[PDB]
């Protein structure tokens, strides 16, 4: 009687189940796991936090509205201040982590409407800008908020164009990029697997996000007859196999 | 024959013949049968 | 190898075309699950679409130019191009550069091939005979400031010398920092507020730098470089979309402001041929 | 002092040649490789991976709205959406499968092309997606598109449906840039029944569709895309 | 091996020397069945005839040209010949194709040399050394514009660079899309009724593009192309009667009119020797 | 490095000469190659074919 | 020896010594023999 | 090769970094003697500082 | 005659190359080594003994 | 491959691979252990 569509994960202390799943991906077909040795090039002995870094933490909903283009959250930046997570990337030279990504949005058998979910590795943003103007360090650490595609152009801030992935790609293509969509008719969450991906062993977390989740409406929402217009879309991810190294005095970033 | 000493000189390498989508194609949790339904 | 196999009517309760896309899968469907099909051989390997043969072949990536003429008087050799430099770097040249960030990580030696040419535009009695320096300028070695710097010496520097009209060949192992090169990164060089973005930061690699040895003649000579670049031992990961608008800038994903649609707009109904 | 010949091609630069060179930097070490999830070893790996087709094509500037093919209630007998398949071109041409193929001169194969239906649970359709191998105008009416490749799709709690296009030809490569005798048919697609939607519900649903290459697929001969061009050097 | 036996007197029932030709045969007969012979061997193999042998020399295939001049006010440089280009094709020259033409299909790899000459038909003070940069350009790539286009870079398309004066030889696999090319189609490319017949529409191979890489100087410089094909690993099905007629077009079998009679009047009688 | 002497020659094309270039198209794969009744070896198979011959010039 | 990796790159091909006019000289259905009346 | 190996906390009467430079030696003091350390290897061989690579362009 | 060709890079003089030459003084017989206390192989080997820094600077 | 007869002819020569630093860190007379005391 196990379905596809039923599922729990417990991570630390927090769990969650969802009743209608669309099962689930792991990014290039790999699991999280822990630096090991004949990787390694930091001689530092890493600290791993365990239960108290690896839980769910559930970012602040979205509202998705027949106007909605779409919303971006980087990663470690997103959870720059979820409880010990948070600390410990301040806190530390070094660290390193997978996550669980479970995206939520439930409706009823009368609405319609489709969101696309989709991790890309080294999301280099484009300045709307043109020529080489760069994009300031705040407007790619948007913390829990994450970037809203809808919102205005902003000066020193990435360009927020749909059809072309904040980059100069198409939207269609994302497809390449591990994903898997959220379509009311069939599924109410999405869940992606994501293994540490980077050309080093351990990188800084506040110089460097190494994926962006993105979610973005394209069968746009349809409500039933005098239903109210919209409906919430929540995040919540969870660190995974989190390792922090090159422990001192507390990193102090712009803004 | 190498007429040199260091790797970086020898020629182009010579065909992965690895090939294996299924990292890209088929990254699911739990494994789908063709043929099975998909959603059960 | 089968291509196809032989397969004839069905009538189950097994139905491998009906899937749900929404789990991210591409359920790997075949003619043979929905007609009847008749065995045929692939005689094919896929040979030519291994990655390390598609980067493998010589692309241009830099076209510079420096003249040979009297110094004499000349303020700023650099400026007069009686040497130049080059800000070593592939993605500045856009056909191979579109190629090459179809991946997000790459790896790989190089093989260079630079063939020089020369150019007399304006009268001269004859074609003179130029050889070539160029040296390799790594991040922290004096850059040099006249044409004929004690720089030139090059005594812990690779430099190799040719004729112009010929070329000069030789290979450099894979020198990043890191495990692979970042085809982009989504970072900074440290946390400050106004620091540059992308991979410029990264992709920190010194310059390259051309010279003639010759002493001048009567007449000028344009000597035009053209450096070209064979990527061998390729190793490439993580597939990203591949680049739809056109690019601006050497190692920002920038696009131009009022670009054109880039997809084919119709010529008749979504119901057309 | 031993006897040699020089051939006629001795000095020539062919980029396309592998030799061995001499390393500028000898006995440098590179730094070690550490494990990085991904690896691509052949481009036929990657476009069995299926991307989305603007099909809807029908708009003026580029937008999130030419992915979706709208489907309208109750209609009876009429047609969905109708394209070539010269995968080269047209629609195809800004896919991922669209975007590789125009590196090569030639492709063989088959192609795998899917529907993923949207609309409201409640809601119900039975489709007919056709194939139309080449030798005949693509099909004017379900008549003619029914005595071809065909599937009747009856859209339930199974979001998707996965036709093929099976490899029909005489010649075994077609070229990637559209040409005649090289053509390879029509795709088309018709209500077979009609989309219903439920009490309380309006409008249109859309249709997204996607295209990947099926396993048997061969691409050869590379060549540059038309797809990236530029006016002068760039620089940082 | 015997060339001939040897064979005396014969008053038989059995006349090897009457047959029917009706039947569409060409009877065995030999110098044996109808004269007394001696003994006598053949000495040789019959290796000069061999259809590798007959197709693979180099002939030239192909005279094209190209110079090297200011290209400062040109609007159409393919114009100006400030580069150029072939429709790749092998029936454009005659002397190889009757030779070809013997067959129906045919199947080979094949060698190319390019040989590259300048001529400085102008008062110029001195010859200067031009390379020569011939890239293929498939059907399907962009066809460069410009003397010096971002197609030129070349990042995914073979081309080589020699100097004039030289030569340049490679060698291409057998491209054809089907199992061998034709040297005859009596078809169409679809059933229209005004499309052009014959094999130009199946013996679609896209064009090679020549340019020169240096800048120009004070005087112009005509550089001249001729393009060698040589058969390699040869295949011929199906022998045709040789080509009579002179030929008018690429890729038809269409004679002029008002042609001359090919067949050598008698000066004399039948009876005349 | 081995030392050579160039002979007479060197740099000649001869258009009848028979040696191995570099392929243009590394790695491709040709067409298969299927069966076609017909194939020709040597032009010593065809001219014992008889065919006609205008003996009647005349014209 | 080949010094190329391809097979395209290799010398000409070397004689068929394969020679067999009989498709061309004598494709009748029914043998006919030398000798023997061409019509019975 | 082992770059660095794996080390806990010490608390001992073996104390290898207080040295007497006077002596004229460099003491063979390594970050294991001090922190917590982990295993690393070093993927390296010291190739390019030969003196024969030194000297030898 | 042994058949070449020469490729891209013919004739390049590149400082780092490492190849046979002629020997200018053929059969010349080099002094003897004798032993001399402190032979240096890797640069490795001296960045090891420690040396004083002017950390005082502000001179 | 040799091809001359002098041995100043033949190429650069090969890594050491012999490294001790003791000559040059550790030239004291009487033994020093890390961890034991400087001076007794
Ligand atoms: O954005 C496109 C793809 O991203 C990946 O990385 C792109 C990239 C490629 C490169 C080249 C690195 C430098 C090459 C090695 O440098 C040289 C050169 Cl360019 C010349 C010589 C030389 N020696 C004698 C003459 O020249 C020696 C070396 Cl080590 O640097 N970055
Ligand atoms: O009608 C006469 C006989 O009929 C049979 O077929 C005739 C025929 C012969 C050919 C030639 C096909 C194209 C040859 C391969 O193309 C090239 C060329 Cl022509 C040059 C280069 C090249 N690379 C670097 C420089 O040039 C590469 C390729 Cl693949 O195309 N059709």
């Amino acid at each position: 009687g196990y379905s596809d569509r039923v599922q729990q994960i417990t991570l630390g202390n927090s769990t969650i189940t969802t009743q209608e799943a669309a099962n689930a991906v792991v990014c290039y077909a790999e699991w999280p796991e822990y630096l090991p040795d004949v990787d390694a090039s930091d001689v530092n002995k890493t600290s791993k936090p365990d239960t108290s870094v690896c839980r769910f933490y559930t970012l602040d909903s979205k509202t998705w509205t027949t106007g909605s283009k779409g919303w971006c959250w980087k990663l470690p930046d997103a959870l720059k201040d979820m409880g010990v997570f948070g600390q410990n990337m301040f806190f530390h030279s070094l660290g390193r982590s997978g996550y669980t990504v479970h995206v939520q949005c439930n409706a009823t058998k009368f609405h319609s409407g489709c969101l696309l979910v989709v991790v890309i590795p080294e999301h280099q943003l484009a300045s709307h800008e043109g020529g080489n103007v760069s994009v300031k360090y705040t407007f790619t650490h948007p913390g829990e908020r994450g970037i809203d595609l809808s919102s205005a152009n902003e000066v020193g801030g990435p360009v927020k164009d749909v059809l072309y992935n904040m980059n100069g790609t198409l939207l269609g293509n994302l497809l390449i990029f591990p994903h898997q969509f959220i379509n009311l008719r069939t599924n109410n969450t999405a869940t992606i697997v994501i293994p540490y991906i980077n050309s080093v062993p351990i990188d800084s977390m506040t110089r460097h996000n190494n994926v962006s989740l993105m979610v973005i409406p394209i069968a746009p929402l349809t409500v039933p007859t005098g239903a109210t217009p919209s409906l919430p879309i929540t995040v919540t991810i969870a660190p995974m196999c989190t390792e922090f190294s090159g422990i001192r005095s507390k990193s102090i970033v712009p803004q | 024959i190498n007429y040199y000493k260091d790797a970086a000189s020898t020629s182009s390498a010579g065909q992965s013949l690895s090939m294996d989508p299924s990292k890209f194609t088929e990254p699911v949790k739990d494994l789908m049968l063709k043929g099975a339904p998909a959603l059960n | 190898t089968v291509a196809s196999i032989s397969s004839g009517p069905k009538h189950t309760q097994k139905v491998p075309i009906l899937t749900a896309n929404e789990t991210g899968a591409t359920m790997p469907v075949l003619p043979s699950d929905s007609i009847e099909t008749r065995t045929t051989y692939m005689h094919f390997n896929g040979s030519e679409t291994d990655v390390e043969c598609f980067l493998g072949r010589a692309a241009c990536v830099h076209v510079t130019e420096i003249q040979n003429k009297d110094a004499t008087g000349i303020d700023n050799h650099r400026e007069a191009k009686l040497f130049n430099d080059w800000k070593i770097n592939l993605s500045s040249l856009v056909q191979l550069r579109k190629k090459l960030e179809l991946f997000t990580y790459v790896r790989f030696d190089s093989e260079y091939t630079i063939l020089a040419t020369a150019s007399q535009p304006d009268s001269a009695n004859y074609s003179s005979n130029l050889v070539v320096q160029a040296m390799y300028v790594p991040p922290g070695a004096p850059n040099p400031k006249e044409w004929d710097d004690y720089t030139w010496q090059s005594a812990s520097n690779p430099s190799v010398f040719f004729k112009v009209g010929d070329t000069s060949r030789f290979s450099v192992p894979y020198v990043g920092l890191a495990s692979a090169y970042n085809c982009f990164y989504d970072g900074y060089s440290h946390d400050d507020a106004e620091t540059q973005y992308g991979i410029t930061v990264l992709n920190h690699m010194g310059s390259m730098a051309f010279r003639i040895v010759n002493e001048h003649d009567e007449h000028k000579t344009l000597v035009k470089i053209r450096v070209y670049h064979r990527a061998k031992h390729v190793e490439a990961w993580i597939p990203r979309a591949p680049r739809a608008l056109p690019y601006t800038s050497i190692g920002r994903t920038n696009y131009p402001k009022n670009t054109e649609p880039v997809i084919k707009k119709r010529k008749g109904d979504i119901k057309s041929y | 002092g031993l006897p040699t010949t020089t051939l006629p091609g001795s000095g020539q630069f062919l980029t396309t040649d592998d030799r061995q060179s001499p390393s500028a930097l000898p006995n440098y070490e590179p730094t070690p490789r550490i494990h990085i999830p991904g690896k691509v070893h052949n481009l036929l790996e990657i476009i069995q991976v299926d991307t989305l087709i603007p099909m809807n094509n029908t708009h003026t500037k580029d937008e999130v709205n030419s992915y979706l093919i709208p489907l309208n209630a109750n209609r009876q007998n009429e047609q969905v959406f109708g394209t070539n398949l010269f995968i080269g071109d047209g629609v195809f041409k800004t896919t991922l499968l669209g975007e590789i193929v125009q590196y090569y001169t030639h492709w063989s194969g088959s192609l795998r092309f899917s529907l993923m239906y949207t609309g409201p649970a409640l809601s119900s359709a039975k489709l007919i997606l056709a194939y139309t191998p080449p030798g005949a105008r693509g099909p004017q009416d379900r008549r003619e598109a029914m005595l071809g490749t065909h599937v009747v799709w009856d859209i339930g709690l199974q979001s998707t449906i996965v036709m093929t296009i099976p490899w029909t030809s005489g010649v075994q490569f077609r070229y990637t840039d559209p040409d005649t005798y090289t053509s390879a048919g029509f795709l088309s697609c018709w209500y077979q029944t009609s989309l219903i939607l439920p009490p309380e519900t309006t409008g249109q649903v859309y249709l997204l569709s996607f295209i990947s290459a099926c396993p048997d697929f061969k691409l050869r001969l590379m060549k540059d895309t038309q797809t990236i061009s530029q006016t002068v050097a760039l620089t940082e």
